[PDB]
DNA sequence: ATCACATATTGGA
DNA sequence: TCCAATATGTGATATAATATAGAT
DNA sequence: ATCACATATTGGAG
DNA sequence: CTCCAATATGTGATATAATATA
């Protein structure tokens, strides 16, 4: 809170020191679960909602269930994606054919937060900039992943040129 | 003929301008990660110019 | 000649490959010809024409 | 149909609707349960009596929960094979349609009967709407339009075998 | 980009 | 206070044969 | 920068 | 001329991070 008041302060975006402890909290209960969770043995699809549902409620025995800190977490990594949308359009004109769009990278890296990062959160550590460092560095794996198969989008459009793409590659091959 | 290039380039710095909380090394190497030798040719040919 | 994937006729490159003498390019029945030939009010013939020549594959 | 909301510090439900409707975002589920009321809200018979009495007369096929897709012969795919790398050839369309199937199974993969956060879960079903929109659109525009629509091109005319091109003389 | 059609404001009356 | 004019924006739509081809 | 699972290849006998 | 067992090799899926602000 005392760092917090130097820099530009967005209410939504700005984390408390509770909140921080609340996530710290949630970690510790997280770890102490884990073990109980890997020994069930159910099926792995059931057993992972299962574990994306326990780690969220014990973040939200952690609030009172007020489910704030759920929102705010849900901000943050709202506005690490969107950022992108304006500077990096071409890469997600690209991954719209990969059937991949921000706010499904938005509810993936939430599931992911919460599962797979909220428990290797470290002692008396600052959740914001593990959780900015993490974001981050996946938007950059996503955009930098070679693929398997490159894409191209028949565009059916003949605004400019004669013949369009389907057209054409429709009467040759075809 | 050499349009196609200067479209490429503007599209790589219009990224880097608007680019938001991150590492400006990273989109300057951006825009000049996919060049490649037949870029040229290529966008010359397809585009019909 | 060879039918497109949505069972009607379409052109081939075989002309161009040299696999074929002659074009064997479909000829396109245009709307105003539609129209022309309604002159004759025999719709059930133009549009056997049409179907065995086109449209339907059983009729082909 | 957009759902839309804002936190405090603390992650209260701040925006306390100062400069917004009471009918506004508040989500496609809140627009199908009280879809009768706010029809009679807004309705205007004026200029849309008509259209008002076509939507009583057509209330069931108003909400629909399946989704209709056309054959693939239809939306060219092609499996090309590249040195660099294999390439796949497809109509824009055919994004809209797994799109749409990408969200309904982030949708039921979640227990529908747990309670969620809300900002999850209907952005999810507007962006489908969306979707949906556009696919009906482009179906028009490209498939059924024009001089490239299936209509004018082969529904009226076609392309005939047993024909023939030539050169006229005397 | 030409033609149509429809809103949104605004200077004007 | 209202309104018609201006302005912005929305929307359909387009010939005729034809050369191809986005880290370890 | 692993790892669990799938596959062509060697070892072996019948 | 099959069938067995096992080995080394290939391929998909997953994993890495700790200076915050429409």
């Amino acid at each position: 809170n005392q760092a917090s008041k130097g820099k530009k302060i967005n209410i939504e975006l700005q984390v408390t020191d509770n909140l921080n402890k609340i996530y710290l909290k949630s970690s510790v209960l997280m770890r102490i679960l884990i073990p109980i969770l890997c020994d069930f043995n159910c099926d792995d699809d059931i057993n992972e909602v299962l574990v994306y549902d326990i780690f969220k409620e014990v973040i939200k025995s952690f609030d009172d269930g007020k489910k704030n800190a759920l929102n705010k977490l849900y901000k943050i990594i709202y506005s690490r994606v969107f950022e992108t949308k304006y500077s990096d359009v071409v890469i997600w004109t690209y991954l719209k054919n990969m059937s991949t769009d921000l706010m499904i990278i938005v509810k993936d890296y939430f599931k992911v937060i919460i599962k797979k990062i909220f428990p290797k959160l470290k002692h008396n550590s600052s959740v914001i900039s593990y959780l900015d460092v993490v974001i981050k560095q996946k938007l950059k794996y996503l955009f930098t992943f070679k693929y398997p198969i490159s894409y191209k989008p028949l565009k059916a459009e003949t605004t400019d040129d004669e013949e369009l793409s389907e057209q054409e590659r429709m009467e040759i091959n075809l | 003929l050499l349009h196609p290039l200067l479209i490429k380039f503007s599209k790589g710095t219009y990224r880097v301008l608007n680019n938001r909380n991150s590492n400006k090394f990273e989109k300057i190497k951006t825009i000049f990660s996919n060049i490649q030798e037949g870029f040229l040719v290529k966008k010359i040919i397809n585009n019909e110019l | 000649s060879f039918m497109n994937l949505r069972g009607l006729p379409a052109k081939s490159k075989n002309f161009k490959e040299h696999k074929d003498l002659y074009s064997k390019t479909p000829v396109r029945i245009g709307n105003m010809e539609i129209s022309n030939l309604s002159l004759t009010n025999e719709m059930g013939s133009i549009m056997d024409m049409l179907n065995s020549y086109s449209n339907n594959e059983t009729n082909r | 149909i957009n759902y839309q909301q804002s936190i405090d510090q603390n992650g209260e439900n701040i925006d306390l609707t100062e400069e917004i409707g009471e009918d506004d975002y508040i989500g496609l589920v809140k627009f199908k349960d009280n879809f009768d009321d706010l029809l009679e809200k807004y309705t205007d018979k004026k200029k849309y009596q008509k259209e008002y009495d076509f939507l009583i007369e057509n209330h069931d096929k108003i909400f629909i929960n399946k989704l209709p897709v056309f054959s693939h012969k239809l939306r060219p795919a092609t499996l090309l094979t590249g040195s660099k790398g294999k390439v796949l050839a497809f109509d824009e369309i055919n994004n809209y349609y797994n799109f749409v199937i990408e969200y309904i199974n982030q949708i039921n993969e979640g227990v529908v009967s747990d309670d969620s956060i809300d900002l999850l879960l209907l952005p999810l079903l507007y962006n489908m709407q969306f979707y949906a929109n556009n696919i009906l659109t482009r179906i028009i525009s490209e498939y059924l339009r024009g001089k490239k629509g299936f209509l004018r091109k082969n529904i009226m005319g076609s392309r005939i075998n047993f024909s023939a091109r030539n050169v006229i003389t005397p």
